[PDB]
């Protein structure tokens, strides 16, 4: 298992995709994997060692080019919307 | 007044603090 | 007297807004409508069509 790194995962046939992190929520002993309001998985109990892992989607967002007029200049800026710079270079 | 399947929300340009200041 | 009426009326706004849960029903309706729209959009992914 890999934490804090965006990795394809498959738990008992979940076949999801996203980064898995350590979670605080406590499942009941029989409760296999979590869910959200919109019926999208947002947690999973690790089957080997019984711990709850909060899964979150791989970071995505529009990339916009803040540029002045091409007649004024050719130097541009880039915005990576709703993402932290640590994973920007990827 | 009171996760992502490809859906993104964008922040208002005038944040809540600047809206309140306006 | 006008000043007292105005201030007490403002206190009435505060009390009515706090006590009545339907004071902000318009903006809360807008937010709930957007939430229902997005939730239905997500649920449409679960649909076979
Ligand atoms: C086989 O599965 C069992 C149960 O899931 C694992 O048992 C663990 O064993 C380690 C030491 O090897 C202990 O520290 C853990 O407490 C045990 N339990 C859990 C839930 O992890 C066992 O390691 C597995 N074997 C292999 C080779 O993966
Ligand atoms: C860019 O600026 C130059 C210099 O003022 C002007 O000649 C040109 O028309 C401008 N281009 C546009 C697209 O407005
Ligand atoms: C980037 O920002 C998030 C959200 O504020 C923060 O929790 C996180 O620690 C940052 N990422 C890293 C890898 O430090």
């Amino acid at each position: 298992l890999v934490k804090n790194k965006c990795v394809n995962f498959n738990f008992n046939g979940l076949t999801g995709t996203g980064v898995l992190t350590e979670s605080n929520k406590k499942f009941l002993p029989f409760q296999q994997f979590g869910r959200d309001i919109a019926d999208t998985t947002d947690a999973v109990r690790d089957p080997q060692t019984l711990e709850i892992l909060d899964i979150t989607p791989c970071s995505f967002g529009g990339v916009s080019v803040i540029t002045p007029g091409t007649n004024t200049s050719n130097q541009v800026a880039v915005l990576y919307q709703d993402v932290n710079c640590t994973e920007v270079p990827v | 007044v009171t996760k992502f399947n490809g859906l993104t929300v964008l922040p208002p340009l005038l944040t809540d603090e600047m809206i309140a200041q306006y | 007297l006008i000043a007292n009426q105005f201030n007490s009326a403002i206190g009435k706004i505060q009390d009515s807004l706090s006590s009545t849960p339907s004071a902000l029903g318009k903006l809360q309706d807008v937010v709930n409508q957007n939430a229902q729209a997005l939730n239905t959009l997500v649920k449409q992914l679960s649909s076979n069509f």
